[PDB]
């Protein structure tokens, strides 16, 4: 029963704000037992005006 | 159907520069040539268009 028969997918797409200088997690994608696959991210950046 | 694109314009004045005042223009263009179907007692085509 351990093995690969069906496929899950997950597409999230977030916004917001997080403060320079702070370790700010963004993203908890969960991996349940016996799975596997490719994962893609991607982050963008754009500041205040300075 | 179709995605509008946009079109970025800022603000060059000195509150614009400083706050970054921006304006987002959306525009689309759609058309279609159908042949009309021939009927005995003929029928009404209505268009739509919904954004």
């Amino acid at each position: 029963y351990q093995t690969k028969r069906n496929v899950r997918r997950e597409a999230r797409t977030l916004m917001g704000r997080f403060k320079a200088g702070k370790l700010a997690p963004v993203m908890a994608v969960p991996v349940k037992g016996s799975e596997g696959g490719m994962l893609s991210q991607s982050v963008s950046f754009e500041l205040d005006p300075i | 159907s179709v995605v509008l694109g946009r079109q970025i314009i800022g603000a060059t004045d000195t509150a614009g520069v400083e706050d970054g005042v921006k304006r987002s223009d959306m525009a689309a263009q759609l058309s279609f040539t159908v042949p009309i179907p021939t009927t005995e007692l003929g029928g009404i085509i209505v268009t739509f268009a919904c954004i």
